[PDB]
RNA sequence: GGUCAAGAUAGUAAGGGUCCACGGUGGAUGCCCUGGCGCUGGAGCCGAUGAAGGACGCGAUUACCUGCGAAAAGCCCCGACGAGCUGGAGAUACGCUUUGACUCGGGGAUGUCCGAAUGGGGAAACCCACCUCGUAAGAGGUAUCCGCAAGGAUGGGAACUCAGGGAACUGAAACAUCUCAGUACCUGAAGGAGAAGAAAGAGAAUUCGAUUCCGUUAGUAGCGGCGAGCGAACCCGGAUCAGCCCAAACCGAAACGCUUGCGUUUCGGGGUUGUAGGACCAUCAAGCCGAAGUGGCUGGAAAGCUACACCUCAGAAGGUGAGAGUCCUGUAGGCGAACGAGCCUGAGUAGGUCGUUGUUCGUGAAACGAUGACUGAAUCCGCGCGGACCACCGCGCAAGGCUAAAUACUCCCAGUGACCGAUAGCGCAUAGUACCGUGAGGGAAAGGUGAAAAGAACCCCGGGAGGGGAGUGAAAGAGAACCUGAAACCGUGGACUUACAAGCAGUCAUGGCACCUUAUGCGUGUUAUGGCGUGCCUAUUGAAGCAUGAGCCGGCGACUUAGACCUGACGUGCGAGCUUAAGUUGAAAAACGGAGGCGGAGCGAAAGCGAGUCCGAAUAG
RNA sequence: GGACCGAACCGGUGCCUGCUGAAACAGUCUCGGAUGAGUUGUGUUUAGGAGUGAAAAGCUAACCGAACCUGGAGAUAGCUAG
RNA sequence: CAAGUGAUCUACCGAAGCUAUGGAUUCAACUCGCGAAGCGAGUUGUCUGGUAGGGGAGCGUUCAGUCCGCGGAGAAGCCAUACCGGAAGGAGUGGUGGAGCCGACUGAAGUGCGGAUGCCGGCAUGAGUAACGAUAAAAGAAGUGAGAAUCUUCUUCGCCGUAAGGACAAGGGUUCCUGGGGAAGGGUCGUCCGCCCAGGGAAAGUCGGGACCUAAGGUGAGGCCGAACGGCGCAGCCGAUGGACAG
RNA sequence: UAUAGGGUGUGACGCCUGCCCGGUGCCGGAAGGUCAAGUGGAGCGGUGCAAGCUGCGAAAUGAAGCCCCGGUGAACGGCGGCUAAGGUAGCGAAAUUCCUUGUCGGGUAAGUUCCGACCUGCACGAAAGGCGUAACGAUCUGGGCGCUGUCUCAACGAGGGACUCGGUGAAAUUGAAUUGGCUGUAAAGAUGCGGCCUACCCGUAGCAGGACGAAAAGACCCCGUGGAG
């Protein structure tokens, strides 16, 4: 059935960081990344919305609503910023955390 | 590589059915049966063709000794004293139209009945 | 086919009369005059084979092709500098172009961009250079003459 | 205008017909891949420490699959990775995780019951015991066969290997010999291969030098109801290449052998052969690092277009709203582990007779090997062989063993493809399931919303099903009976038409009516009347035939592939000369390789002679 | 008492009916046996040129002058179709 | 009142035979581009029914290399069509469709369907026909429900009664009971059901079996045979259909 | 364990069971003929100088078996033509008889059947048994009584279908169909060709003459250098 993600199942940012979608509609928004979803390839972010008129199920609900939540992306956000916009990254060095690597493009850190 | 059917046979068959058109019952929406109601209609056209020509020539012998009999004449004896007065060789096609214009066929006919006295 | 014996009887059923389920009349069967694995290969005589490619040589040289003498300027194995040296060498960005030569860098600007597709010696052939529009032939051993 | 008369003609459609238009059925065709297929290469045994294959269980909730095994979608240690995870599952709730979860690489530990099953029985997964340890709960033992004992064997395994056994259809245009064929099949033994192997040989050079496999000799030499047909080897070219150990003469026993310094099985030394020797006496597994693009434009959305720009040992490839070198994932390159893979020399023998058989070996002049019954020797001026047999000449040393590699196969893994792409491709886009059979056994079809569930809250008719709106979306001309959506087949509406008529259904001709987007002489559709007119195919002397075949449409559906084969035509390269095979080396491609094959001389039964040769005593063919 | 009549039971005589059946062997009516060479249950043994058979070439899992399944195997097809 | 018939004379009809006009093919000759035949031709003469069969030129489908390019302002496929070519066939335009694809040259084929009582699948005709599965009948009232000839209740009626009642073994496998349901199965219906969903129900010292026994038969250490696998066989062991045994 | 067991044919019971051992089988005989391997090894040949090594092979002898002799029938068998024998009893136009419905008689109005006689037995006959036989028989054959829808000869009535309405709804078959009669012609039996006649369109209930109607690639027949028992 199709098979999955072929990015090796490797998210390109956590759920932390900021983040900027450069394609599609939303292209040059920016949010945190509320959701991180690597083996299905999809991000959640405050961006991409969508107006989900779940079933009344009577769930505590009879009649049902129209909640507004935000409809998950994947790798068409662009990764982290700095100088204002997506960039490539590259793996640095050791810090005070010095058990880690951090990231930079042409620049700092994240 | 294989190279299954695809295409073609749906477009002859179709080249035939539209060769159909009016064709009376499975005559004209069946495959099969309209493309053995077309062996058959090439028979009636080559032969057709030809036997067209049989026809007209029936039909204006018919006319022009129709007025050859007007005037006292029949068509065996109208075309042979046409054809001895200095042969006039008009066609039999033409010698009916002058059957729709009697004044004329009028004087070929004492014409004909001259180089004949 | 993987299928059975001797579906029902040879006579009297009213059907048709096949008798096994396993051939190329019926549906899911075998295929009769299928293609198997085999050759193609063959010998082609060996003067047809040296004729050709010095033909398919000639052929460049009556309009356009081009002899690499005793070595290229590319610094270190950078494929940037190789495109400077064939674009003062009239190589613009253009035809597709093939390269033979000996020395590993000079071929490790080996980045067919339309461009540079590679052989070392005894690699050429009629097929790659026909192929191409000109030829970078490795003036060295382009002419070193046989025997 | 009115009546009467005579005559001519219109419209009506119960229904039907041709054409058009719009749907429904159905799932062809196009696109696609979640699945196959082959070739290449890699890798190749599991099990009494319990296999293969199963039963029954393990989940908050579980029917199916996966995983596990009462310690049960799991437990412990090590390495990796560094934010998720909470299996497929699309499900809510309980939660776990920087103290490093999850996933990945490696080890340990747990592992019910059945199954070689093996305490005993048994209708597989169950029923019944006994012995020891234990407070019981629980733990351990209890099959036969080799061994003193350590220890080993039972079973399983696609194809491959060896072996005991061993068909017929079929060809011979019938059929016994012969062939199919030592094929099919059964059975045994084993391994990652096995087999075979170190000349009592091949063979006619006083040459070679284990075995195996490939080319070649060669359809040669031969075998053959001399029919059908079967069919070698030597030389020569390559892949690969090793040969090593015993029993025996002779020493030291030691035990049991006997009239007295000896002789049957043992243990060291010693000794291992033919140009006779020995004696005794002078890198790969998990993984990490990895260069380079921004603006404008059409778009629902950009990777597309365009303007400038960059990298490149990296333009292989996938992914991302349509096609991205520079947005993501990336062997181009680089690094990488705890700790894990790699005087003697062989007797019931050689030899023989009887019955047979292998080898090209069909009893043939039949050697030789191999044997089932009976018999039965020599040993270095010795013994076997050179295709009845003899002599000479020549090649070998049986009657003891072991032995890598070149060889085969594909359950398994990776890469590739003028292979498939949903009637194809494995039977299976997954199921040996459903279904059929007491059984052995047989055995299906089946794919597709959208980019993203944003999966349609709310409203209307309906018990529902179904639908109409609204809303999401580029699109609902995608709405879950969810890509396209042909044809048969069923319907609705419309044009033109049909109720005096005889019909292979068409064809020609003309009139009428209707419409004008390859299209106003032009048609196109329909229609009335006239002429003409015996479906198709097969099989046949002869088919409309009351002779075969077929309900209709769609898709599947039949002159191919092979071999240094043969013989022709055309074309190409060399040309009195022409070409390689097996293989070796390089493969983003080819080159090498004269072993060998074909021209080159013919006549003959053969010797053989040779522009000549055969018959034959020279004249003839 | 391989005696009689006759239910159960075992059977299958003649007619009709059924014949895309109610049923791949039946139904109503009628008829044979009915203490015997009888009927029947469970367990079990004999099979393919083989078994069985108060004997028809019967039966051997709904069509037995040699069962079924798989395999040789795409047997062979001077024949018919295409 | 020849449209009968013997002789005789003409005029006309009448075929795809002959002819006129146009045009194409086969072969032959004559002319030319070339540098070589022969290609493309142009002219005249000429030829041109056809089964098995020989020969020649070609059309179309998939796949491959190369070129040229098209595509969301829309590919292929599908549908209509009066255009074009000598044929196979090809293009234009409009409609659908929603993402891949023409043309040219060369190469390779699983390459061209009406037939095979061919194969798989779909849909027709027979036809709203035959049938609805024992000739043991059914009637009314009341109830429930969206909806009842068919479900429930009441009162009658008819049918079996060595059964068409009842209890078991075999076999089946939750079909049992309750509460719901109503797509499909039910030969019609359906509110019902042996159907679908969920929950519950099944209790043994004494009944049957086992921890007891042996029959036919099976199996079998040792033992007797046998190309293999295997065949026999004493004791023993297994085996109820029988023996033993407390409600 | 011979009063038993196997095989074979006959088939309660009664009277019985004839002629033919040439051929075949079986049983017994044994002077002679014949007959394998083996024993025997006269002699013939190759090769070698030789010793020797070697190919072939004759008489005599050598079993069973067969030729030869005898017997054998509830052994296979035979018992006739205008051979070894040729039908003893019984029965006979028969489950056997061709000519045939033989001839006579019985039964009936009338008897190709049936009963009885005869014999001229195409082609009866004695354990593949002959001829009888009470009783038995869903046996087969011919008569009689009784009774009746079997019939002259059909009627009336019943129920279950068939018919009409509402529900559910098949099948075999189907080249396509706008599918008449006569006569003629055609591969010789015409809706479909020719001529002539007849006939407005469409159904429903019914009948079975055609559509060489349907079903099973004729089981008869021939063919195949087909198959099987
Ligand atoms: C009527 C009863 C059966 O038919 C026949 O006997 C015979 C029918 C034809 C007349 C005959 O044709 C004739 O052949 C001749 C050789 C030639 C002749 N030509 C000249 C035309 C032809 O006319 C045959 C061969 C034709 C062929 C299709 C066939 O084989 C038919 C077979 C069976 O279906 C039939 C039955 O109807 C089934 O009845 C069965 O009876 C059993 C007792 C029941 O238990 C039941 O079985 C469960 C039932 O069903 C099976
Ligand atoms: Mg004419
Ligand atoms: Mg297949
Ligand atoms: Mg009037
Ligand atoms: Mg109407
Ligand atoms: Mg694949
Ligand atoms: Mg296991
Ligand atoms: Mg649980
Ligand atoms: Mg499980
Ligand atoms: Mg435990
Ligand atoms: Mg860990
Ligand atoms: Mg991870
Ligand atoms: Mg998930
Ligand atoms: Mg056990
Ligand atoms: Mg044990
Ligand atoms: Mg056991
Ligand atoms: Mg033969
Ligand atoms: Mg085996
Ligand atoms: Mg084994
Ligand atoms: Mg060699
Ligand atoms: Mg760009
Ligand atoms: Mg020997
Ligand atoms: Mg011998
Ligand atoms: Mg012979
Ligand atoms: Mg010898
Ligand atoms: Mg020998
Ligand atoms: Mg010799
Ligand atoms: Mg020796
Ligand atoms: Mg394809
Ligand atoms: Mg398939
Ligand atoms: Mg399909
Ligand atoms: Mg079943
Ligand atoms: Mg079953
Ligand atoms: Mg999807
Ligand atoms: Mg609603
Ligand atoms: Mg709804
Ligand atoms: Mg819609
Ligand atoms: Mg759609
Ligand atoms: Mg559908
Ligand atoms: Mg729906
Ligand atoms: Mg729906
Ligand atoms: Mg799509
Ligand atoms: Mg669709
Ligand atoms: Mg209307
Ligand atoms: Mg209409
Ligand atoms: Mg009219
Ligand atoms: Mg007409
Ligand atoms: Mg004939
Ligand atoms: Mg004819
Ligand atoms: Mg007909
Ligand atoms: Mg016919
Ligand atoms: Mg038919
Ligand atoms: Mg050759
Ligand atoms: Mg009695
Ligand atoms: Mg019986
Ligand atoms: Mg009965
Ligand atoms: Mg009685
Ligand atoms: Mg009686
Ligand atoms: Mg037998
Ligand atoms: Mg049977
Ligand atoms: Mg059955
Ligand atoms: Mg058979
Ligand atoms: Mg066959
Ligand atoms: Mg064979
Ligand atoms: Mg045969
Ligand atoms: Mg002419
Ligand atoms: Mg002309
Ligand atoms: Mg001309
Ligand atoms: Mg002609
Ligand atoms: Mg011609
Ligand atoms: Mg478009
Ligand atoms: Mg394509
Ligand atoms: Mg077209
Ligand atoms: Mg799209
Ligand atoms: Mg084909
Ligand atoms: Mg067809
Ligand atoms: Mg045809
Ligand atoms: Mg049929
Ligand atoms: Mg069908
Ligand atoms: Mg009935
Ligand atoms: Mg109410
Ligand atoms: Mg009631
Ligand atoms: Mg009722
Ligand atoms: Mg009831
Ligand atoms: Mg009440
Ligand atoms: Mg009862
Ligand atoms: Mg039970
Ligand atoms: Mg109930
Ligand atoms: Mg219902
Ligand atoms: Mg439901
Ligand atoms: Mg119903
Ligand atoms: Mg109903
Ligand atoms: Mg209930
Ligand atoms: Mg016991
Ligand atoms: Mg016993
Ligand atoms: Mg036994
Ligand atoms: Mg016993
Ligand atoms: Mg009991
Ligand atoms: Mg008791
Ligand atoms: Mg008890
Ligand atoms: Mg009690
Ligand atoms: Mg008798
Ligand atoms: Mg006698
Ligand atoms: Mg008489
Ligand atoms: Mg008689
Ligand atoms: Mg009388
Ligand atoms: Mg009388
Ligand atoms: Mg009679
Ligand atoms: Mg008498
Ligand atoms: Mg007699
Ligand atoms: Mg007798
Ligand atoms: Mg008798
Ligand atoms: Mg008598
Ligand atoms: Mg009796
Ligand atoms: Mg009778
Ligand atoms: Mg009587
Ligand atoms: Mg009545
Ligand atoms: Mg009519
Ligand atoms: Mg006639
Ligand atoms: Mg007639
Ligand atoms: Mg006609
Ligand atoms: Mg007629
Ligand atoms: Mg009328
Ligand atoms: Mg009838
Ligand atoms: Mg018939
Ligand atoms: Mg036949
Ligand atoms: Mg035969």
């Amino acid at each position: 059935p199709s098979a999955g993600s072929h990015h090796n199942d490797k998210l390109h940012f956590k759920k932390g960081d900021t983040v900027i979608v450069l394609s599609g509609k939303h292209k040059g928004q920016t949010g945190k990344v509320l959701l991180a979803l690597p083996r299905d390839q999809k991000v959640v972010v405050e961006g991409v919305n969508v107006i989900t008129k779940n079933v009344k199920p009577s769930m505590t609900n009879p009649q049902g609503g129209q909640e507004q939540r935000e409809l998950a992306l994947h790798a068409s956000k662009v990764a982290l910023v700095d100088p204002e916009t997506g960039k490539a990254t590259r793996v640095r060095k050791q810090i005070v955390d010095g058990k880690k690597v951090r990231v930079a493009v042409a620049s700092g850190k994240t | 590589p294989r190279a299954k059917t695809g295409i073609v046979r749906r477009r002859r068959h179709k080249k035939v059915l539209k060769r159909a058109k009016g064709f009376w019952g499975s005559r004209s929406k069946q495959y099969r049966n309209a493309f053995q109601t077309l062996l058959n209609a090439a028979t009636y056209e080559y032969r057709d063709r030809r036997n067209k020509k049989r026809d007209f020539r029936r039909l204006w012998i018919q006319r022009i000794n129709a007025g050859a009999r007007l005037h006292g004449m029949n068509y065996s004896t109208f075309i042979n004293g046409l054809k001895r007065a200095n042969i006039d060789l008009n066609r039999k096609v033409l010698a009916d139209i002058a059957a729709r214009e009697p004044e004329a066929f009028k004087a070929l006919v004492d014409a004909s009945r001259n180089a004949r006295q | 086919s993987k299928t059975g014996r001797k579906m029902y009887g040879q006579k009297g059923t009213g059907n048709a009369r096949h008798g096994d389920r396993s051939v190329p009349t019926f549906v899911g069967g075998g295929v009769a005059f299928g293609p198997k694995p085999r050759s193609y290969d063959y010998t082609l005589p060996r003067q047809v084979r040296q004729l050709g490619l010095a033909m398919a040589i000639a052929s460049r040289q009556e309009g356009g092709k081009l002899v690499a003498v005793d070595g290229f300027d590319i610094a270190d194995a950078k494929t940037k500098n190789f495109i400077s040296w064939a674009k003062q060498n009239g190589l613009d960005g253009t035809e597709k172009v093939l390269l033979v030569t000996d020395d590993e860098n000079t071929r490790r600007a080996a980045r067919n961009v339309s461009w540079v597709s590679v052989l070392p010696v005894a690699g050429v052939n009629v097929y790659d250079i026909l192929r191409h529009d000109r030829l970078v032939i490795d003036a060295a051993a382009l002419e070193i003459v046989e025997e």
